[PDB]
């Protein structure tokens, strides 16, 4: 019944900067705990009993608070610290969790590397034709993708998926798939993937002709 | 060398049952209290069971009467027996070790998780398609129309680590689709072989598809 509300829900910090996140509670709790979950991984304990560093945890991590209000602090932000941070409360009815603060590292702006792939011959023999576009290793995260079929925009049948900030180089990647039947695919010739990112004022374009 | 390996996950129809297990190594199992915590598809964390020194067990209201936690201090295994499941029980199930010296309670090691899906939809294996088209070249692999999650994608039986990332699955009404990409030097491919190895545990499927030029 004690609700933990973390803020802000997303935040972004430059390298070497100091960062603080907050956990406000619906009423008093005895102790607060902090966990870190990197993309693809299991949660990891950072701070226990509101202010104690858990074994193995770098010294730049700190906790405090009391009553209904608690915080976690990173004194000097580093790239390996990009992750989602959760608080958890102990009290007479313990073990409710906050929703998470997602923390990204700022890095140098990077333009996407764009690739487009026509359907495989295996897919065509079953009557299907997926056209796939990868947009790899960009920063910042905000990006738009346009599909053009024979020079005109197409919006139906399009599915996007985005990755998390890579822990290694801190970039983002994106996938866009346009799924058609073999028959719709063979009634057009030019397929084009159009990416607009703030790193460039004109769009990055890749394309193929079905009969080339 | 503390290790927690969960297993038992899968797909269940609503109202069925399932038993999870967790195999612990590298510490004196019997000396520690243990918990199960799950992460939902929206990524909220949710405590579901504890067993504490002395054998007392505790559960939140939404699972009381349906879940039962227990332990085997001989072979160092933790269990979660789940019964009368509902669609809201779909999650990643983690097993955790409880901190010993604390004024409260907290979980100082987590396993890697075992995935549970509760749904009337039917198990369906994936179709796997190759993505073939500069000093570097990008190749890929399309994994279309499976249920439930997850699928596992590797490149050249793990031989390729850098240059690989896999996009989260997207669910299109009852079937998942995902894609995986890898980048290699132009002088590596096509003169050598690139294969994506896909595994789907739910359906007992394992395919290896070669990427070939056009
Ligand atoms: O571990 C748990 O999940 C339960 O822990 C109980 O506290 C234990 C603690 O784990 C031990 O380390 C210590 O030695 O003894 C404590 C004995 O209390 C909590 O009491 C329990 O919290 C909740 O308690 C309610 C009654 O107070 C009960 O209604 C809740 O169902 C129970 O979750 C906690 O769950």
């Amino acid at each position: 019944q004690i609700v933990l509300t973390q803020s802000p829900a997303i935040m972004s910090a430059s390298p070497g900067e100091k960062v603080t996140m907050t956990c406000s509670a619906s009423s008093s709790v005895s102790y607060m705990y902090w966990y870190q979950q990197k993309p693809g991984s299991s949660p990891r304990l950072l701070i226990y009993d509101t202010s104690n560093l858990a074994s193995g945890v770098p010294v730049r991590f700190s906790g405090s608070g009391s009553g209904t209000s608690y915080s976690l602090t990173i004194s000097r932000m580093e790239a390996e610290d990009a992750a989602t941070y959760y608080c958890q409360q102990w009290s007479t009815y313990p073990f409710t969790f906050g929703s998470g603060t997602k923390l990204e590292i700022k890095r140098a702006d990077a333009a996407p590397t764009v690739s487009i792939f026509p359907p495989s011959s295996e897919q065509l023999t079953s009557g299907g034709a997926s056209v796939v576009c990868f947009l790899n290793n960009f920063y910042p995260k905000d990006i738009n993708v346009k599909w053009k079929i024979d020079g005109s925009e197409r919006q139906n049948g399009v599915l996007n998926s985005w990755t998390d900030q890579d822990s290694k180089d801190s970039t983002y990647s994106m996938s866009s798939t346009l799924t058609l039947t073999k028959d719709e695919y063979e009634r057009h010739n030019s397929y084009t993937c159009e990416a607009t990112h703030k790193t460039s004022t004109s769009p990055i374009v890749k394309s193929f002709n079905r009969n080339g | 060398e503390v290790k927690l390996v969960e297993s038992g996950g899968g797909l269940v129809k609503p109202g069925g049952s399932l038993k999870l297990s967790c195999a612990a190594s590298g510490f004196t199992f019997s000396n520690y209290a243990m918990s199960w915590v799950r992460q939902t598809p929206e990524k909220r964390l949710e405590w579901v069971a504890s067993i504490i020194i002395g054998g007392n067990t505790y559960y939140p209201d939404s699972v009381k009467g349906r879940f039962t936690i227990s332990r085997d201090n001989a072979r160092n295994i933790l269990y979660l027996q789940m019964s009368s499941l509902r669609s809201e029980d779909t999650a990643m199930y983690y097993c955790t070790r409880r901190v010993v010296v604390t004024k409260g309670g907290a979980m100082d090691y987590w396993g890697q998780g075992t995935s549970v899906t509760v749904s009337s939809a039917k198990t369906t294996p994936p179709s796997v398609y190759p993505l073939a088209p500069n000093s570097m070249v990008t190749l890929g692999c399309l994994v279309k129309g499976y249920f439930p999650e997850p699928v596992t994608v590797t490149w050249n039986s793990g031989s390729l680590s850098s240059g690989v990332h896999t996009f989260p699955a997207v669910l299109q009404s009852d079937l998942y689709t995902l894609s995986s990409s890898v980048t290699v030097p132009s002088s590596t491919w096509p003169s050598e072989t690139v294969t994506c190895n896909v595994a789907h545990p739910a359906s007992s499927t394992k395919v290896d598809k070669k990427i070939v030029p056009r």
